[PDB]
């Protein structure tokens, strides 16, 4: 199997260094690879989506499965990661130095992922041979544990392990190294659970294309991005328009019939009944029930900087821009806050929509926003209101 | 003594043991 996993915390605090300690520690049994600090710590950058991210992508797997490995060498870097969903990771390492742990960035994190929709976070404190006492250990452990808590996570039963990244990479068998990573891998293979397929998700498919075949019906293509279509398969039309119901007579791919639809595949289906202008580019086909349409909800947003081409100008509240959900995009009007009149540019945070049509949207989808072609920001579902 | 840190730190924008270190004396 395959999970995305990544180290988060404060700068300093030791993410690329506990990186390359799972990196060299898995190298045993040659699951990893040794692997130096600093090649790691030049992360590539990527303009993907008009966004720029430093990601250093560390891979490595253990008998139970191969893990994706996410670094990213600074705040913003993280913040762009997150939000623009390069690789969704459904378990985060949350690095917390053993000396000075809550720090704002810390602090932001924590948050952050909670918004984004990471699941599940392991707690492991570094930096520990820094350290010569055990009750201010204790005090930092109650306080990551209480901050935790106080987002939603677990926090109390969030397993906590502690050493230090240097003595992981110096090879010494005293606990807090070799040891410390071991557990940590431990804990990265038994509390995370197996994330879920996209064969195995419900089934969804944006509609990109409308066609009409003679004695057949209404054809819509696009790629399924979850679950299975098949012919007699109860589907729904949700999104600019009311739900509309049909029901699958027919998936072809290159005007030849396939057993069924998959999930990754670009295939097109066959819809009983419903007329070539009832349905557009833009709705989604869904499992009845699995996802409803929504013209107000509250995300996570990433306003780029003019440096990611992004935008000269700050966000402010009745700033109405485009938003782009996978085949369309829709005119929505941001709505802070109290308190928040001036967004500032490289900043992220919780902001209202009010689209002028309803999307198929639940929480975890991840848009763009832009005006004229150049995109000034991007975000993610937190939450949706009717 | 856990608040009177966390006010300290958060007062002198210090590191949690500067703050213990502090405190403790
Ligand atoms: N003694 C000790 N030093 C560490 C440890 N982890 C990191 N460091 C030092 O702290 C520096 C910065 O940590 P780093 O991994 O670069 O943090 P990041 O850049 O935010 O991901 C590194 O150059 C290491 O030398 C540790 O566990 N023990
Ligand atoms: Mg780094």
């Amino acid at each position: 199997p395959h999970v995305n996993v990544g180290t988060i915390g404060h700068v300093d605090h030791g993410k690329t260094t506990l990186t390359a300690a799972i990196a060299t520690v898995a190298a045993i049994t040659s699951g990893g690879e040794a692997k130096d600090y600093a090649s790691i710590d030049s992360a590539p950058e990527e303009k993907a989506r008009g966004i720029t991210i430093n990601t250093s992508h560390v891979e490595y797997d253990t008998p139970s499965r191969h893990y994706a490995h996410v670094d990213c060498p600074g705040h913003a870097d993280y913040v762009k990661n997150m939000i623009t969903g390069a690789a969704q990771m459904d378990g985060a390492i949350l690095v917390v130095s053993a000396t000075d742990g809550p720090m704002p960035q810390t602090r932001e994190h924590i948050l952050l992922s909670r918004q984004v929709g990471v699941p599940y976070i392991v707690v492991f404190m570094n930096k520990c041979d820094m350290v010569d006492d055990e009750e201010l250990l204790e005090l930092v452990e109650m306080e990551v544990r209480e901050l935790l808590s106080d987002y939603d996570f677990p926090g109390d039963d969030t397993p906590i392990v502690k050493g230090s990244a240097t003595e992981a990479l110096k090879g010494s068998q005293e606990k807090y190294g070799q040891p410390a990573v071991v557990e940590l891998l431990n804990i990265l293979d038994t509390y995370i659970p197996e994330p879920e397929r996209d064969i195995d998700k419900a089934f969804l498919m944006p509609i990109e294309d409308v066609f009409s075949i003679s004695g057949r019906g209404t054809v819509v293509t696009g790629r399924v991005e979850s679950g299975i279509v098949k012919v007699g398969d109860e589907i729904e039309i949700v999104g600019i328009r009311d739900t509309q119901k049909t029901t699958c007579t027919g998936v072809e791919m290159f005007r030849k019939l396939l057993d069924e639809g998959r999930a990754g595949e670009n295939c097109g289906v066959l819809l009983r009944g419903t007329k070539r202008e009832d349905v557009q580019r833009g709705q989604v086909l869904a499992k009845p029930g699995s996802i409803t349409p929504h013209t107000k909800f509250d995300a996570e947003v990433y306003v780029l900087s003019k440096e990611e081409g992004g935008r000269h100008t700050p966000f402010l509240n009745g700033y109405r821009p485009q938003f782009y959900f996978r085949t369309t995009d829709v005119t929505g009007a941001i709505q802070l806050q109290d308190g928040t009149e001036m967004v500032m540019p490289g900043d992220n945070v919780e902001m209202g929509v009010e689209l002028i049509h309803p999307i198929a949207m639940d929480k975890g989808l991840r848009f763009a926003i832009r005006e004229g072609g150049r995109t000034v920001g991007a975000g993610v579902v937190a939450n949706v209101n009717v | 003594k856990v608040g009177v840190i966390k006010a300290v730190r958060e007062a002198t924008g210090l590191g949690l043991k500067e703050a213990k270190d502090l405190v403790e004396s």
